């Protein structure tokens, strides 16, 4: 099971199915950059926010 | 910036990337993507993937 298939289920009760689809594709992709934009500089600042 | 620490602004983000408009409103979408479970899952799917990738 995962967060995509949570997500899904929610955006099916906003969004039209065509528009559920895109957005769940979007936000996969911006997630996927996102994560491959990741410094070892960014994780260190990540650290110093919470703790 | 970075990655998106709340999901809310992520779909957010997401939908107006996508050019779609919910069927009802930004705030009932949003009030939504708060319930515990879907937040707490979003929590562990990032610290999953950070993890991996600092992993070389
Ligand atoms: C992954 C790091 C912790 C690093 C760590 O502790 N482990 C790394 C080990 C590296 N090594 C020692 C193996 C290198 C070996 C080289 S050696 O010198 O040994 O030769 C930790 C530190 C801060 C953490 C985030 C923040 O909290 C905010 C937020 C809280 C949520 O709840 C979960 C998501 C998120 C984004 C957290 C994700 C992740 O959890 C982070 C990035």
């Amino acid at each position: 099971g995962s967060v995509w298939q949570l997500i899904s289920k929610v955006l099916a009760r906003h969004f039209s199915a065509a528009d559920a689809s895109r957005v769940l594709e979007q936000l996969q992709r911006d997630y996927e950059r996102s994560l491959s934009r990741l410094t070892l500089d960014d994780i260190e600042r990540l650290a110093s926010r919470f703790l | 910036e970075g990655p998106q620490l709340l999901l809310s602004e992520a779909v957010s983000r997401a939908a107006k990337a996508a050019g779609a408009r919910p069927l009802t409103s930004p705030e009932s979408l949003s009030r939504d993507l708060e319930a515990p479970e879907v937040q707490e899952s979003y929590r562990q799917q990032l610290r999953s993937d950070i993890q991996k990738r600092l992993q070389e």
